């Protein structure tokens, strides 16, 4: 009766699919990456919306940063993973602009579909995108108007860090800018390498964001097991061995042969531990922090000679304490410490937010390390501010590597859209269509800023080209109210991450080119 | 101890919160199909049939519901077609928002009988205010009132063009079927307009057939398909062979008398067909059946015979052409008289080409000059939408010509009632003033839905809308701001008097009376008992 | 029927979008607010939640009810975390934070269905919250005559309202006097681990008492405890961390012997090791012995012959309270025992409260701790009494460091609606529909004081809005009489930081619900 079509030449798979051509492979990779660009388009900008994303571990992640959203979404399309790993490389390089990659490369592949269906194949759209990408790296040093050079203190960086804060925390742009100014400048290495790992976030559940502060030191979440919690001298002896004595390594066996060696063994072990605790009490130590466990005999002489004990079960937190108070973790049992002692100002305990913490607070010598103690009503809010805190530390490392800045908020992408269109009209070849489409991908980036603010993007994008008549080069977007009448970005102070714009254009161009190189897809059976 | 019923019992504020979510489940569907910026939907069945429509009655009738509070709002839309005919997305949104604001009152420990009595003082005052604040009757505007009221109904549908092509065909159709009645009643029966559908050319080729457009074929392909100066013979009896009844049987005792009875079944049959054809009749319409033996007498004499027509179509032709619907022989023990002076008249009966089908047209009918509209669309989904949009447009001009009173549309009535009822609740309000104050906020959802579907400013355009209507009631300086509506293509309050946005009076009077009465019945479900289905016993 | 690709989106995930997502989040917070709605006010009932194991927990606290509902909704978990942070920061802001945050979403629920992009609502919520927490600090009364009897009366009035809406009706004057006397015996750390709340089944609420010392539950002893009588007029307590057993082995000792003359010397040495430790406890006046490590049959009979009392296997939380009560120190090694490490009390007896025995300490004037023994008729009755005691302790704990108090009831929540409606009429724009909606949302705290007992709550809000706009600013809702009353003159007091952290946590929760537009859930749940 009804016939059917069998295999033809190479149907040898056991349950796997195959894609070949432009319509089955190239056009389907574009439409799959277009859905990720339309997903994070709402969360882009200062007026972006959050997204409650639940992973496979059945926990809640609510954020507006596009980097942490893609880590929880279990994407299975292969070409869609290329735009996720390109956004993950933006977080590892500069730490800001991960969403800029999804909008630009999502518009590069979308406008490439209009070129393959009207004209040139992938051999000339790719070569056309590479010419406009090299010309885009020549306009970005010409768009630099300000620099983070004069008065590197807490006053100038309080305004230069507001752009990375207001894109994810719009209402808290003033409080979080001052908290990131008293923490990043205080750990300055005196013209050296700025380490972003020297800033920790201690999430304390409690009151709102107005009670958050930055403490010069470290705040832990453990106990003391003692009664010497009030320490004012703060001479800290840091150890990595377990503070319970010196045991052997191979087997361990007490060998008793007479009645005198049995009775004197218990009293001789207590006198041996008594001589080791009093050896560090005569050196002036007050805080003894160990990594391993602590026996009951070590706690007996810790309270007798009035020294405080701190238990640190994490081995990574012990190395950060050595850079906090300026000490060295000794692997052997307690010696007379010559010069590797710690020196803090005040080590105390306080129950803040129904959580007994241990604070190594520096008062006079303020700059050795910083810890931003964040407060919040929910645990999900403190994770979102911590992402905004880490975007402020990563922006400070960008200004250490390169002090140049470009006016953001839509002012950079319009001038990049005007100069590439000028190079496209002066190219007497067939690849000038991809150069004109490369400049229109920069046009869609302030389009996402106006659609998230409830403003019509047609009237917004028309006023940007009207005020960019060859000499302004700075007017961006005013998203404070409807009927914008947009203003200057240097007067408002919206400029951030010139090095972030240098890498996000390069990564999104290489991501969109790599998708267009894929002509034949051979997948396996998922298991 | 408790009730031993085998069903389910839920008391308290559980059903009081479930009926509001049952009404909001229906209102949130039809909120995207209101006003000129409204958009149509898709109704896909399990068998594969697709229905693209935006009318509030066609959607809720095909949609299956289960909740008892949901069947009240679905049957509320069915009553709007018979009573008014276009008022059948706006009633469902008002009646559901009447329950949403009354749910906020009963959560404040206000008794629902004060909300029911408070709604009746606000519903009767809304009809009193709309009947004393009308602009003018159908004497000043003339024909401009009928065209502008027709374009307001078409703006929410597929026939909302910028021109006046579909608007002029509706006004010329209702004005051609003016049927007078006793005691001075110029009735306009809009059901007599045969609305036909055919997948053909664009919507600008919709013919306005002055007369009637019969949806049938000639049958035998030997008859003249165009008869000029035709005489229509409307009759309802099957032109088949003479079959005896159950009480009559043929019991023959002589073999010589066999063939004379067999020929008599066709001789009595052809005796009727020769006395209805010798009187000059050329077109014969039959609701019964004309078999193949009787089709020869029309081919031989050169007459047209249409078989198996509808009974509702024969009454519209015989009343418009002066024909008499004859079922049998009559006139005082006469053998075959047929009353030949009572034949119909027609200028031209012509079967035209309707894109691979046959359609019979009658031109002007020489007695009443009726009208029929043949619609032209791209596919069958557009033709079902064009039929529903044209039938709602015929009901608008029917109520304006009958009741010569129009109100400004586009949220101008709901803006004036939102401020007059707030001042009405302050004068005679002691304990039921909170229900009259929430009656005004429930009426504001009609201009609120026009701002959502247009993607315009919501809390500023309606705030600017009631700013003009407040100055028209508290500042008696002849501001004439009672006709301030919405311009959804621009996003600013406009004057609906000069813009031509007109709606009939009873499209809002009967809407406010049906939505208030439906909100009372759903407000009294404080206790609900649901029994188990008795299917397999 | 629309999405049919060859490669799907992520795996199978469903995600809502736009305006139907936001009303889905607001209506979800209304359902979880009904579990704390009937627990507000002194006429508010409690609730009973049973888990899958059959354990019944009856309570009325917002931090206790919402943690047992097992809510898996993403937006409704925000109202549970602000009830947890209110217990962690204040201790008595719990049902009021969850219900007020649900009203911030329900008052903008007709506003989010018709336009109004939520960045205007977040900016209006943060503006009204900062003005609300500033008018509390400018109106919270304080005194300049502290460290007297007047300051103790201020702590008692804040504890009676903290014990209100609990399972205590006529024991407000008895229990709240003990809560103020509990925190004044503590040191300048206000640690909650320095006060023991132990539940003894059997007895009424009037049979409870506040022990000035400590009392442990008299855990599993050995043969010799029917001796050692419990009559001591001035004993000394030896807090130890050593084993008093014969089998104290270091688990690596192999005593290899060669002859039978030295074999008996090892067994005689093992008794001489244990008996030397008992001679160190002896000859020092330490008649009472306490140790967290067990004591065998040998050391139990040694103290019975020397007329000494002991108690082994004491929990470490009880020995820390015992150390601060008697003023001694826990000595792991018995060789360093002296008069400076032993304790001192006056009355040490073993009573028979509730059938079980309890060794209580009393008479020490240098007591930096206390123990509040609860007596009730059920295990769930004493757990609610313990949960009601923690709310009164954490109120009077924060009231010492900040003595600025406000009026109780709906007095503050009504006058903040007055100052916000007057502020909303002085600013143009769309904020008149949002600051005024924030003021109308604060009026549900006097509504739930009345809706739980009738009271004609519609007519009683017209008297509250008229009294605050004419005269005083501390008029609230009277509970005994169905009328308005001055809560400041009726001694219905609460600290100012209870309502400051309530308005801060409810606004940050309401700003989080309106800021999420997409909810993506992955189907992998294993
Ligand atoms: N005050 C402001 N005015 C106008 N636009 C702003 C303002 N602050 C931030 N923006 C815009 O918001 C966008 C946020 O981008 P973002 O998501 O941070 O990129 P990435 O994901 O790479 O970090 C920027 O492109 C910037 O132009
Ligand atoms: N030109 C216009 N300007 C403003 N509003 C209009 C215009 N045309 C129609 N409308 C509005 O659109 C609405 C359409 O209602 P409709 O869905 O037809 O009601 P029903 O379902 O009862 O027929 C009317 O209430 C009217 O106010
Ligand atoms: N004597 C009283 N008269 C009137 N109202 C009272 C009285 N005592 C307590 N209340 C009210 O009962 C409420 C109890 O709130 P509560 O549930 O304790 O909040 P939380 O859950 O944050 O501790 C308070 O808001 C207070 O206004
Ligand atoms: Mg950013």
């Amino acid at each position: 009766h009804v016939p059917k079509a069998p295999g033809f030449a190479q149907m040898l798979k056991e349950g796997a699919k195959h894609f070949s051509g432009l319509e089955e492979a190239v056009y389907r990779n574009i439409q799959a990456c277009k859905e990720l660009a339309q997903t994070t388009r709402t969360a882009y900008g200062p007026n972006g919306m959050n997204k409650m994303v639940i992973n496979h571990l059945e926990k809640l992640f609510v954020t507006n940063d596009a980097a942490t959203i893609l880590r929880e979404l279990e994407v299975q399309h292969p070409a869609a993973k290329m735009i996720v790993m390109a956004s993950h490389m933006q977080e590892q390089e500069v730490g800001d602009g991960t969403n800029f990659v999804l909008v630009f490369a999502g518009a590069l592949l979308e406008l490439a579909e209009e070129l393959l269906r009207i004209g040139l194949s992938v051999s000339e759209v790719i070569e056309g995108y590479e010419i406009a990408c090299r010309k885009a790296h020549e306009i970005l040093p010409n768009l630099v108007c300000c620099s983070a050079k004069n008065l590197r203190d807490i006053d100038e960086v309080s305004s230069l860090l507001r752009t990375s804060i207001m894109s994810k925390q719009y209402g808290n742009e003033v409080f979080l800018a001052k908290l990131i100014a008293q923490a990043c400048v205080s750990i300055f290495p005196d013209s050296g390498h700025f380490n972003v790992d020297n800033i920790r976030v201690c999430k304390i559940l409690g009151s709102g964001i107005s009670s958050s502060s930055v403490l010069h030191g470290m705040v832990f979440k453990k106990e003391t097991e003692g009664d010497v919690t009030s320490v004012k001298d703060a001479k800290i002896a840091v150890y990595s061995c377990p503070f319970d004595g010196m045991i052997t390594e191979t087997k361990g066996t007490v060998l008793i042969k007479t009645a005198e060696e049995l009775m004197n063994f218990s009293k001789g072990e207590e006198n041996l531990m008594d001589a080791q605790v009093k050896a560090i009490a005569d050196t002036g130590a007050n805080v003894v922090v160990t990594g391993g466990k602590v026996a009951d005999m070590a706690l007996h002489y810790a309270n007798k000679y009035n020294i405080m004990l701190v238990r640190l079960n994490s081995k990574w937190d012990l190395r950060r304490l050595c850079k906090t108070v300026g000490a060295t973790a000794l692997p052997r049992l307690t010696p007379p410490v010559l010069e590797e002692m710690g020196h803090c100002d005040s080590v105390y305990l306080s129950e803040v937010g129904d959580t007994q913490v241990v604070v190594f607070k520096h008062e006079k010598e303020d700059g050795a390390i910083s810890t931003i103690v964040l407060r919040g009503s929910t645990d999900n809010l403190m994770d979102d501010i911590e992402r905004a805190v880490d975007d402020g530390v990563n922006t400070f490392k960008v200004l250490t590597r390169d002090k140049r800045l470009v006016p953001g908020g839509g002012a950079t992408e319009i001038e990049l859209a005007k100069q590439i269109t000028s190079y496209g009209e002066t190219c007497p070849g067939l690849e000038q269509y991809a150069i004109k489409k490369f400049a229109e991908a920069f046009e869609a980036i302030p389009r996402a800023l106006a659609e998230n603010s409830g403003v019509k993007a047609n009237e917004v994008i028309s006023k940007l080209y009207a005020v960019h008549q060859e000499g302004n080069k700075n007017v961006g977007l005013d998203i404070e109210a409807e009927v914008p009448a947009v203003k200057d970005m240097l007067e408002a102070g919206i400029l951030d991450t010139y090095l972030g714009k240098y890498w996000a254009i390069k990564l999104a161009t290489n991501a969109a080119v790599t998708v267009l190189r894929v002509d034949q897809i051979i997948m396996a059976k998922p298991a | 101890g408790p009730l031993s019923v085998f069903g389910d019992r839920s008391t308290g504020e559980t059903i009081r919160s479930q009926n509001v979510m049952a009404a909001a489940s229906i209102a949130n569907i039809v909120k995207s199909s209101l006003g000129p910026v409204g958009l149509d939907k898709m109704l896909v069945d399990d068998i594969g049939d697709v229905t693209i429509t935006n009318d509030g009655a066609t959607i809720l009738k095909l949609l299956e519901v289960e909740h008892p509070a949901a069947k009240v709002l679905c049957e509320l839309a069915d009553l709007q077609d018979k009573e008014v005919g276009d008022g059948t997305t706006s009633v469902v949104i008002i009646a559901a928002e009447l329950l949403k604001n009354a749910d906020e009152l009963v959560k404040q420990k206000i008794h629902p009988t004060s909300v029911i009595s408070g709604y009746r003082l606000a519903c009767k005052e809304a009809v009193r205010y709309i009947n004393e604040n009308l602009i003018v009757n159908t004497d000043e505007l003339g024909r401009d009132c009928l065209i502008n009221a027709a374009k307001t109904s078409m703006s929410s549908k597929i026939i909302g063009i910028n021109g006046d092509f579909f608007a002029n065909m509706v006004v010329d159709a209702v004005l051609a079927i003016k049927y007078t009645d006793i005691r001075g009643q110029p009735r306009y029966p809009v059901n007599s307009v045969n609305i036909l559908k055919a997948h053909g050319r664009s919507q600008m080729e919709s013919m306005l057939i002055s007369g009637y457009a019969l949806n049938c074929v000639v049958g035998s392909q030997g008859m003249p398909k165009r008869i000029v100066n035709a005489k229509i013979a409307c009759l309802d009896f099957s032109l088949q062979k003479t079959k005896m009844k159950l009480g009559v049987q043929v019991v023959i005792t002589d073999p010589e008398k066999l063939d004379q009875i067999r020929q008599r079944e066709s001789d009595i049959t052809k005796e009727r067909i020769q006395k209805i054809l010798a009187t000059g009749a050329n077109v014969i319409l039959t609701t019964g059946g004309i078999d193949d033996m009787c089709l020869k007498y029309f081919v031989e004499a050169g007459a047209m015979a249409v078989r198996r027509v509808l009974k509702r179509d024969l009454k519209r032709i015989a009343k418009a052409s002066g024909a008499t619907i004859l079922s049998t022989l009559a006139n005082l023990e006469g053998e075959e008289t047929f009353e030949a002076a009572m034949l119909g008249q027609a200028e031209e009966v012509v079967q035209e080409r309707i894109c691979d089908d046959e359609l019979i047209l009658i031109k002007n009918t020489k007695a009443r000059t009726s009208a029929s509209i043949i619609l032209r669309g791209a596919n069958d989904f557009m033709c079902d939408e064009m039929e529903r949009s044209l039938h709602d447009a015929l009901c608008v001009v029917k109520r304006v010509l009958e009741s010569k009173s129009v109100v400004p549309g586009g949220g101008a009535v709901e803006a004036a009632l939102s401020i007059y009822l707030e001042n009405y609740a302050t004068s005679m309000g002691s304990r039921e003033q909170l229900a009259i104050a929430e009656f005004a906020r429930s009426l504001l959802v009609i201009p609120n839905t026009l701002a959502v579907n247009a993607a315009q400013d919501s809390t500023d355009l309606v705030a600017k809308l009631r700013a003009f209507h407040n100055e028209a009631q508290v500042n008696p300086e002849r501001k004439n701001l009672k006709w301030i509506g919405l311009d959804l293509s621009n996003g600013k309050p406009r004057d609906n008097k000069q813009a031509g946005v007109f709606e009939p009076t009873i499209v809002k009077v009967k809407s406010l009376k049906f939505a208030t009465e439906a909100a009372i019945t759903i407000l009294r479900i404080d206790d609900l008992i649901k029994l188990h289905p008795e299917s397999k016993d | 029927m629309m999405p049919t690709p060859v490669i799907l989106l992520k795996e199978g995930t469903d995600s809502s979008q736009g305006i139907p997502q936001l009303v889905s989040n607001i209506s979800a917070c209304q359902v979880i607010a009904e579990a704390v709605r009937t627990t507000l006010g002194p006429r508010g009932m409690d609730k009973l939640i049973v888990d899958g194991r059959g354990k019944a927990t009856i309570s009325n606290d917002g931090a206790t009810i919402l943690k047992l509902l097992d809510v898996v909704h993403p937006a409704a978990k925000t109202l549970v975390d602000i009830a947890k942070s209110q217990d962690a920061e204040v201790g008595d802001g719990t049902t009021s934070v969850t219900l007020l945050a649900a009203e911030f979403l329900k008052q903008v629920k007709p506003y989010v269905e018709e336009g109004l992009h939520p960045q205007i609502i977040i900016r209006a919520f943060r503006t009204a919250t900062q003005l609300a927490v500033n008018k509390i600090k400018e109106i919270a009364v304080t005194v300049k005559k502290a460290d007297k009897v007047e300051q103790r009366k201020l702590l008692e009035k804040c504890a009676m309202t903290a014990l209100s809406s609990k399972l205590i009706s006529q024991q407000k004057a008895f229990f709240a006097k003990m809560v103020v006397d509990a925190v004044m015996m503590l040191d300048d750390l206000l640690q909650l681990k320095m006060i023991g709340i132990k539940k003894v089944q059997g007895g009424a609420l009037e049979d409870s008492q506040l022990v000035a010392g400590v009392a442990f539950k008299k855990t599993f002893s050995y043969a010799g405890f029917e001796m050692q009588p419990k009559k001591y007029h001035n004993p000394k307590i030896a807090l130890l961390n050593v084993e008093l057993e014969l089998k104290a082995e270091k688990d690596n000792a192999e005593i290899r012997v060669h002859t039978v003359e030295d074999y008996q010397a090892i067994v005689d040495a093992e008794w001489n090791i244990l008996y030397d430790k008992l001679e160190k406890i002896h000859h020092s006046g330490a008649k009472v012995v306490s140790s967290k490590l067990p004591i065998g049959d040998v050391a139990t009979q040694y103290f019975a012959d020397r007329d000494m009392f002991c108690a082994g296997r004491v929990p470490e939380e009880d020995l820390k309270r015992t150390m601060m009560a008697c003023g001694g120190s826990i000595q792991t090694s018995v060789n360093a025992l002296s008069a400076d490490v032993l304790g001192r009390c006056q009355v040490f007896e073993e009573t028979q409260i509730g059938g079980e025995r309890y060794n209580f300490f009393t008479g020490c004037p240098k007591a930096k701790t206390c123990t509040f023994i609860l007596r009730g008729g059920a295990e769930q009755f004493m757990e609610e009494t313990e949960r009601s005691l923690h709310d009164a302790i954490m109120i009077v704990r924060r009231a010492i460091k900040n003595d600025s108090v406000v009026a109780g009831g709906g007095a503050i929540e009504m006058e903040l609606s007055k100052y916000l409606r007057d502020y909303s009429r002085t600013i143009p724009g769309k904020q008149q529909l949002l600051i005024g909606a924030y003021a109308k949302a604060l009026e549900i705290i006097p509504r739930q004081l009345c809706d739980n007992a009738g009271f004609d709550a519609t007519n009683i809000l017209n008297k509250l809005r008229a009294r605050h706009a004419q005269g005083g600013t501390w008029y609230g809702v009277d509970i005994n009489n169905e009328d308005i009353a001055d809560n400041f003159e009726a001694f219905v007091w609460e600290p100012a930081m209870v309502r400051i952290n309530a308005l801060t946590a409810a606004s940050e929760a309401a700003c989080l619900i309106v800021s999420v537009d997409e909810t993506i859930k992955n189907p992998r749940s294993t």
